[PDB]
DNA sequence: TAAAGAGCTCAGCACTATTACTGAGAGTATAAAGATACTGAAGCAGCC
DNA sequence: GGCTGCTTCAGTATTTATACTCTCAGTAATAGTGCTGAGCTCTTTA
């Protein structure tokens, strides 16, 4: 049911940043082996992302850090 | 990768340093081998591998053979690609002069050498000579000769002393001129000369030098001696590429041009007489030109079957060289295009779309499923797959869609929702259903329209697409804050059906508890549905802290009220419902529902609200028959007797009664009169024949015709074409525009007979051919705007200042058109507000302003506000947010980096497709009040004003104006300034039929210096009899007393001038031609009549000219600096004057066409910029004596106006930043504590920061002017010429350029496009700032 | 001949006969412009004419 | 038939009279300008003989390509091209 | 009429136009706009590079796509290279400072 | 009787010399053979 | 001696009919060309 990044905004009151952290997630799940936080119901990649983004979970500060920690 | 672009000249030697070989051969191919020649046009042994890695000597066959050169061959060992674009060169045998650099207009060497164009011409086709260093005889450098005048001299003269013809000497010249001793003695003569031509000649040419020994470029170098050639694949012998086969011409004239250059070589290898050596020196160089930019010439080399051919520069001008046709727009892959229809059951977030396309758009998205999953092996596997559709497929192709976005866009494409995404359903057809309402954005017919489709391919596309472009993230209108998603016509004709009241139906009146209850009634057919009724009810509102507390009720209303009622969201109250809802009423309830409620409860909405429409309209049966038609009774009488009159009138004038144009006149004024009694009669008699019993005896509400239900419904047709269907349709025009006499007396029930349908006729065909060129106009227009700002990008947030402009409610003299409210509403204030109460602070400083903001302050009759705006930013590249403030779409503050400049074009461009092609008798009840005032009372004791600047205004009992009128001199006021007013009366008024020239105590006149003959004439007045020694036009009186002209030196009973009351100087003006006071000589008169006396486009192109800065016709002059007015000189050819100020010397002495009417009489001391004669507004004056918000809020209210005068509607940022745009130059005026010359001009902003970083240092840096160019002109005055490339003009731009030797930064859009980089407007605003800070 | 089957084969005052109903190809015949030869231009066109 | 050959056909033509000069004798034929016009004349025909078998070349060229992309070619135009690839080719 | 992907013209690798050709839609500078007045970046950039001319680019695409990887390489347009040696054919040396 | 010499000449890839053969050249001497519309910008042209 | 009006031009929106004569020229195709091997030829005496 993604069908608005109303929220997604009220997160990130940019409405641009969006695309970027949502294309970088993307690009981890598809191709990269990161599996969605949230319960997948059949549901494409980047509608994962959006997910994930839409829960105040993922952002720029915290998928950074979490890149961070890999490092 | 790479950072900016530079242009530069080339030295033959770096053409040699380019090709690969040269060419000699004016062959190409064996046409049995099929193969190039051996040293030709397309040969090999410069250009390579015709396949890759083996040539003729079949010696190199893998990569252990690869890339040594072959001697059979003698090519190079590789692979074919790099043939596409290797280059080569000729030797010329005799030099050229380049053409471009010939034909600058002006050409940029005749200046170079200060010659005239043509004496260079004849140099160049040696119809003359030309004396290079005449030596010790009379003949110079720059004289040229007569043949026969070479001939004499060089008898005498066979010595050292040089004459000769052609680009050899020019080549001489060029190289053997220094510069920079001639750019000292440039210097020098600007420096001393008092004429202003030769000033700008010079500068011009002192710049040009400064530009080439600027650089290191060397100016001979455009005399041509070595002619780079095309790499060969690009002009390939035939396209071949399907379809009809092009001939790719190029090579012909390169043919024709390296044959004629081999022939100059044999005949000079032949010692030919030198005469026809010229000749051919001659066709070489038409050659290389017509080469060049064919048609520059006189007769262009027509190529065949009469058409001219294509040089190097057609393939890169007009809408078909490379950047109007394969730069910019291009075809792309993954497309498809087709019919439309509707298919009405889709929700809004979705758009229907046929197998086929389906399958084919994601080809390669099946294979890798099917790959994935294994069910085929290899390509070839899933090819075969595809091709015949084994029957998993399609389910594959199901996953595929899951949320697969798809754009979707029509043809003309007007503004930012002409193109939008959706996400189709798979559809077992062949056509494009729609979700009915987007098709107004989409300005769609369902007649044959075709839409095109495309496809996202990068998930990061597919989010781009997703968060931006989808239809429930595009709901209002960029041009202006309306919800755009207005349901159109049927669901309107639906709901206004609904939402209705017969004056009695069945069950009417009942009590009910729930519109489930209403819902039943009605389907259960027993009650109607436009019935009265009591109903309980309930509703919401979070008007409380978020929590809509609901609370019930008992209203009166009818049944499809409530039935829709059940579907209105929560936070609405009911009074939005009980009235009858027409169209725009169901657009307010949207706007308001999204403004309080957020998005999704609103698309919810409206979706539910299309279905509601459509259902109830279906149950309708809202059919159209030939009784839908009433017609007036009376029709036949008005139209009787209307021509019982006319032939009346006619019979009279043809009596000898009557003038002919005042009985066209009459005629047309009786015949608008029928025509409007008709008009009342039949819409009267239609809009109310409900007559039917209440219980009672009857009553008569609005009645029911479709096409009356329709009209007041509003959802389709104009009032008037009902008045053509009833009414008769009046008069048409005429092909000039004047109107026949006798009007069409029928309707469209009844036929028409053949002459009135002939003359519709010629009228529609008018209108249709109208349409034609305005489309065409619109186009042309819109492409300037947006290439005009193209750039502009939200760079910041708040520039750091509190100025702007004060805006206020227009008010067109009478009646006022934009509420305060609304120019206001959304955009950020600079100051705070107070309450007409003083120190009653309202609104916070710098605060954003919305809605309950504007109520907050609409109710305390708030007056004007000042206000941030684009035109006073504080920034350099952009704007900061504050200075713009909501996004128009967006209900917020607009975010950090879009592109306004593009929108606003679009917004502004759009409209276009449909546009077109005394006495003061005030109305309403309050104060009266004036300014810029100067009266007198006369023994009437009255108000008499004497200025043409005073300004009325009528104040209302609030504190907000309503009214203001600008009352010419000499106007009675019955009242005073600080009374009462009412409707119905004059306060004040004059005589538009006249020239009052009063002055303003009582005393003495005379006939001072007029004498009859000379100045004067007597007038034995034969209407009246007074013997008014009435004065005629000096200049047109005797030829020795023009210059001693009429003074009237106002004077009392002493005699004595009478020093004007507190001025020590008394009114001595003039009565200049027809200038009459009848008043005798020594008259005694008391004020109250005038000394002398004197009896006195718009469409688009109006907007079109106002952009290009173009011209007003007959400007007004105003005033440059204060002080008083004299006469001097007079009639060097016109009429002169002086103006001097109170304290500076008198700068100002400009004579006039004497035509010109004056404004203020000599002794006045005047302000600057007061309007000294009459006339419109001359825009680059109105800027220098006026600052900037003035020009500015001039052309926003104009261009306004003229769109207000066709219902449409534009916030006006968008003229603000367009304006902000026209004018980015500024020139110097004073070098300062910088380093530029005086003269000259540079962009603002730059010298700005300059300045900033100057006035830190207290060296005080260049003092200048801000300066307005059209937009044609900033077009081209660009930090790049590429951009300004892609505009009209390449040529001189592009040689202009390459002549300066420039270089771009590609900071802007229209270039990083080319180039084609992530361009810094939305997320590539981003990027661009990370990579810049990497650096 | 030359010249004349030039004409008929090739000259804009010829084209393929409309040819899909009875009435179309009468259409095709009793109809006048112009254009071509003698005529003004497609964007030539003056608003009189 | 057309300017552009007419020009280049002019510069053959002068520049064989001009060679051929040298050789005129005066005791017989006792004109130069017939000479010099049949001159001319040779060099013309020269230089349009080679133009047309050029561009007929390049018709030649022309029709030995179709295999360009998918189904759907003309019969019409490839005749036209075909037969004068032919006429020209009958000389 | 669809295309997936078909022939390219060869004087600039443009996709061929028209139906009777495979050819694919008509993209205009209207709707270039359209586009820009969105922060819609990659749409345009892969729209006009990646399906179009970016030989190179559009190969590799072709190949990331049916193997499962959306991802773009950016490259650099071929039919604005056409321009560029079109404009060194007359004298105006032209060049692409570091 | 039959495995096993040593040679008699026929498929199967070049090579040089060839033979139409197409191109380059040089001779040629009767003639006179056209229905935008607009805006703008320097140059030219007459003036106190 | 510097000084204003006309002005001229320049920038926008398939498919072309008639040498002649050697005379040479050097070329590219093309048959002459000779091998390799090998396969059959042939006899041998063990
Ligand atoms: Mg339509
Ligand atoms: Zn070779
Ligand atoms: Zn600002």
């Amino acid at each position: 049911a993604r069908v608005t990044v109303q929220d997604a905004v009220e997160k990130i009151g940019n409405r641009f940043d969006l695309v970027l952290v949502a294309a970088r997630r993307a690009r981890q799940m598809q191709v990269g082996g990161k599996d969605p936080l949230v319960p997948e119901e059949n549901d494409k990649t980047t509608v994962i992302a959006l997910r994930e983004i839409e829960e105040g979970l993922i952002n720029n500060q915290i998928l950074d850090v979490r890149e961070r920690q890999e490092q | 990768e790479f950072d900016a672009i530079k242009i530069a000249l080339a030295s033959p030697d770096m053409i040699r340093s380019w090709s690969f070989g040269e060419v000699k051969k004016p062959e190409t191919i064996n046409y049995r081998t099929f193969k190039p020649e051996r040293d030709g046009l397309f040969c090999a042994r410069i250009f390579g591998p015709v396949k890759d890695y083996e040539c003729l000597c079949g010696k190199y066959k893998r990569l252990k053979h690869r890339g040594v050169i072959c001697e059979k061959c003698g090519v190079e060992v590789t692979q074919t690609k790099v043939r596409r674009e290797r280059m080569g060169h000729i030797e010329l045998a005799s030099p050229t002069a380049h053409i471009w650099f010939l034909k600058s207009l002006p050409s940029r060497i005749g200046l170079l050498l200060d010659m005239p164009l043509r004496d260079i011409e004849r140099v160049l086709y040696f119809e003359s000579y030309v004396v290079i260093e005449g030596g010790m005889t009379n003949l110079e450098r720059q004289q040229i000769l007569t043949e026969e005048q070479y001939l004499d001299a060089l008898e005498e003269f066979g010595d050292e002393f040089d004459a000769k013809m052609g680009a050899e000497a020019i080549q001489a010249l060029l190289k053997s001129m220094d510069l920079e001793q001639e750019c000292e003695q440039l210097r020098e003569e600007l420096n001393e000369t008092n004429s202003e031509t030769k000033r700008k000649k010079l500068t011009k040419r002192i710049k040009l030098l400064e530009a080439f020994v600027q650089s290191g470029n060397k100016p001979e170098w455009m005399i041509l001696t070595v002619l780079p050639v095309l790499p060969p694949d690009l002009r390939p012998l035939v396209p071949l590429d399907g379809g009809r086969f092009a001939t790719s011409d190029l090579n012909d004239l390169y043919r024709r041009v390296i044959n004629r250059n081999n022939r100059l070589k044999r005949l000079l290898d032949l010692a030919a007489p030198d005469i026809i050596v010229r000749n051919e020196k001659r066709m070489l160089q038409e050659a290389v030109d017509a080469l060049l930019d064919n048609g520059r010439r006189g007769r262009a080399i027509t190529g065949s079957n009469k058409r001219p051919l294509k040089s190097l520069a057609d393939m890169i001008k007009g809408k078909q060289g490379r950047f109007r046709q394969n730069l910019l727009g291009k075809r792309v892959d993954y497309s498809g295009r087709s019919v439309i229809t509707v298919g009405p059951y889709l929700r809004l977030h979705q758009c229907g779309l046929p197998k086929k396309m389906a399958l084919e758009l994601f080809k390669p998205f099946i294979y890798g499923k099917l790959e994935l999953r294994g069910l085929a092996t290899t390509i070839k596997a899933a090819k075969k797959m595809v091709e015949r559709e084994e029957a998993v497929v399609w389910d594959i192709l199901d996953e595929v869609i899951r949320e697969h976005p798809v754009l979707l866009n029509r043809a003309p494409t007007l503004h930012r929702l002409g193109i939008q995404a959706f996400e189709p359903v798979l559809i077992e057809g062949k056509a494009i259903q729609l979700h009915p309402l987007v098709c107004a954005a989409y300005n769609a017919d369902f007649d044959g329209d075709q839409m095109a489709v495309h496809v996202p391919l990068t998930l990061e596309a597919q989010l781009e697409a997703r968060a931006l472009m989808m239809s429930t993230n595009n709901i209002l209108s960029p041009a202006n804050g309306e919800p755009i998603i207005v349901p159109s016509q049927d669901v309107v004709l639906g709901l206004y059906y609904m939402t209705r009241d017969c004056v009695n139906a069945k069950g009417e009146g009942m009590v009910l508890t729930g519109p489930k209850e209403a819902e039943r009634l009605y389907r259960s057919g027993l009650a109607s549905l436009h019935a009265r009724v009591k109903v309980r009810i309930t509703e919401y509102e979070k008007d409380a802290n978020g929590e809509l507390v609901a609370k019930t009720s008992l209203k009166d209303t009818t049944v499809g009220r409530a039935i829709l009622w059940m579907i209105v969201p929560k936070g609405l109250p009911y009074s939005i419902v009980n009235q009858a809802l027409g169209k725009k009423a169901i657009s307010k309830m949207l706007n308001t529902c999204y403004r309080i409620l957020g998005l999704k409860p609103t698309v919810i909405f409206a979706d539910q609200i299309m279905y509601t429409g459509f259902a109830y309209a279906a149950r309708s049966g809202a059919s159209v028959g030939i009784d839908d038609m009433v017609i007036p009774e009376k029709k036949h009488e008005i139209i009787s007797e209307a021509e019982a009159e006319v032939a009346e009138i006619q019979e009279q004038f043809q009596s000898g009664l009557v003038t002919a144009g005042e009985r066209y006149n009459k005629v047309i004024d009786i015949w608008a009169a029928a025509n409007d009694r008709v008009s009342k009669a039949m819409m009267d008699n239609l809009q109310t024949e409900t007559v039917i019993n209440r219980d009672g005896q009857e009553e008569k509400q609005v009645s029911f015709n479709s096409i009356y239900m329709m009209a007041d419904s509003g959802a389709r047709g104009s009032a008037a074409q009902i008045r053509q269907l009833a009414g008769m349709r009046g008069l048409m025009a005429k092909p000039d525009g004047s109107i026949i006499e006798t009007p069409i007396t029928a309707n469209f029930r009844e036929g028409l007979n053949v002459l009135q349908y002939f003359i519709s006729t010629h009228g529609a065909r008018k209108g249709l051919a109208d349409t034609a060129l305005k489309t065409a106009n619109s186009g042309y227009l819109t492409r300037r705007l947006v290439d005009v700002a193209q750039d502009l990008v939200v760079t910041e947030d708040d520039c750091g200042t509190h100025e702007g402009i004060m805006m206020t409610p227009v008010i067109e003299g009478g009646d006022v058109k934009e509420p305060l409210r609304d120019r206001v509403l959304g955009r950020v204030t600079a100051e705070d507000v107070l309450k007409p109460g003083t120190a009653d602070i309202l609104v916070p400083r710098n605060t954003l302003l919305h809605e309950q903001w504007c109520d907050l302050l609409e109710e305390n009759s708030v007056d004007a506000v000042k206000v941030r705006s684009v035109v006073s930013c504080d920034t350099d590249f952009g704007v900061c947010a504050h200075c713009y403030g909501r996004d128009l779409a967006r209900g917020h503050i607009i975010n950090k980096g879009e592109a306004i400049g593009v929108i606003a074009a679009q917004s502004i461009g759009e409209p276009g497709t449909q546009l077109t092609m005394s006495s003061i008798q005030v109305k309403n009840k309050g104060s009266i009040k004036l300014s810029n005032v100067k009266s007198v009372v006369n023994s009437s004791g009255k108000l008499v004003i004497t200025s043409r600047n005073t300004e009325l205004k009528l104040i209302d009992e609030f504190g907000r104006t309503k009214e203001s009128y600008k009352v010419p001199y000499g106007a009675v006021l019955a009242k005073g300034d600080g009374e009462q007013v009412a409707g119905g009366e004059t306060v004040a008024n004059w005589d538009p039929h006249t020239m009052p020239v009063i002055t303003e105590v009582s005393g003495f006149v005379r006939f001072t210096d007029m004498i009859d003959g000379q100045t004067i004439t007597r007038q034995t007045d034969e209407l009246t009899g007074l013997s008014s020694l009435v004065v005629l036009d000096s200049a047109e009186r005797t030829a020795g007393g023009k210059d001693l002209r009429p003074a009237l030196k106002i004077v009392d009973a002493q005699g004595n001038d009478v020093l004007i009351p507190g001025t020590d100087m008394p009114a001595q003006y003039f009565l200049p031609g027809k200038a009459i006071v009848q008043l005798e000589d020594g008259v005694q008169i008391s004020s109250g009549d005038t000394l002398a006396r004197i009896p006195q486009t718009g469409g688009l192109p109006r907007v079109a000219d106002l952009f290009e800065a173009r011209r007003p016709k007959e400007p007004a002059i105003l005033a440059e600096i204060s002080g008083i007015v004299s006469f001097g000189k007079e009639t060097k050819g016109k009429r002169r004057l002086v103006i001097t100020p109170v304290d500076g010397s008198d700068p100002y002495e400009e004579m006039i066409p004497k035509w010109r009417q004056l404004n203020v009489f000599e002794g006045e001391r005047v302000e600057r910029g007061d309007v000294i004669s009459d006339g419109p507004e001359a825009p680059h004056d109105i800027l220098r004596l006026r600052g900037v918000h003035a020009v500015t809020r001039y052309i926003v209210n104009e261009v306004q106006d003229v769109y207000r005068l066709q219902g449409v509607k534009i916030n006006d940022k968008h003229i603000e930043v367009i304006v902000r745009q026209m004018l980015r130059k500024a020139t110097i005026v004073n070098a300062g504590s910088s380093d530029f010359l005086e003269g000259e001009q540079v962009e603002y902003s730059r010298v700005k920061i300059a300045n900033r970083e100057l006035e830190a240092n207290g060296k005080v840096g260049a003092t200048y002017s801000r300066d307005l160019l059209g937009i044609t002109k900033a077009s081209l005055a660009t930090e790049s010429f590429i951009s300004a490339a892609s505009f009209q003009e390449t040529t001189r731009v592009l040689t202009e350029a390459a002549v300066a030797g420039k270089r771009d930064e590609l900071r802007g859009l229209k270039e990083n496009v080319i180039v084609g980089r992530l361009i810094p407007a939305g997320t590539g605003y981003a990027y661009h700032q990370d990579r810049m800070r990497r650096r | 001949s030359a010249a004349v089957k030039e004409f008929f084969g090739s000259s804009q005052l010829s084209q393929f006969m409309d040819q899909n109903n009875p009435l179309s190809e009468i259409t095709h015949k009793r109809r006048i412009s112009a254009l071509g030869p003698g005529g003004l231009t497609r964007e030539r066109a003056g608003f009189e004419v | 038939y057309t300017q552009s050959w007419k020009q280049e056909m002019i510069a053959d033509g002068i520049e064989a009279s001009i060679k051929g000069l040298h050789n005129f004798d005066e005791t017989k034929y006792k004109n130069p300008h017939a000479y010099i016009t049949q001159a001319c004349f040779n060099a013309f025909v020269q230089r349009i003989k080679k133009e047309r078998k050029e561009v007929a070349k390049k018709y030649s060229y022309f029709v030995h390509n179709v295999y360009d992309s998918r189904d759907d070619d003309m019969v019409a135009l490839v005749d036209e091209t075909f037969i004068q690839d032919i006429y020209d080719k009958m000389t | 009429h669809a295309r997936s992907t078909g022939s390219y013209s060869l004087v600039t690798q443009q996709p061929l136009g028209g139906k009777a050709q495979f050819g694919g839609q008509r993209f205009g500078e209207m709707e270039v706009w359209a586009l820009e007045a969105y922060g819609a970046a990659y749409t345009l950039q892969e729209m006009l590079t990646v399906k179009s001319d970016d030989v190179n680019g559009r190969t590799k695409m072709y190949k990331n796509i049916v193997d499962g990887n959306h991802q773009m390489e950016p490259g650099m347009p071929e039919s604005f290279n056409v321009l560029l040696k079109e404009i060194r054919s007359l004298g105006i040396n032209i060049e692409l400072e570091d």
